[PDB]
């Protein structure tokens, strides 16, 4: 009863029937771009060592 | 008259070298350019 009753004090003190409008959208968006970056750049890196292997092959 | 068909045969090897290291020169400048451009737009 004891710890109950003191969450719902607790949960009168810091309620607002709001719907809390802050987010953390963009961080994680220029994350996605930034590791989309180094995914191209690993792509492009493995095409020129392919070539390289093609020159030095012959 | 045998060296002019040795100078033929490394002719068209380095022919061939060259147009690889083209491809290859032309790959890095791509990267090199797209990384900067990418970069560049962050900001």
């Amino acid at each position: 009863e004891a710890e109950l009753s003191a969450q719902i004090r607790y949960l009168t003190q810091v309620a607002t029937g709001q719907p809390h409008e802050g987010s953390s959208y963009s961080s994680r968006k220029d994350c996605q771009m930034a590791l989309k970056r180094v995914d191209y750049a690993r792509l492009k890196l493995s095409d020129v060592a392919r070539t390289c292997e093609q020159m030095l092959e012959n | 008259s045998e060296e002019r068909r040795e100078i033929a045969e490394v002719n068209k090897k380095l022919k061939q070298k060259n147009q690889q290291l083209k491809q290859i020169m032309d790959q890095l400048r791509n990267l090199i350019w797209d990384i900067n451009a990418m970069l560049a737009m962050r900001n």
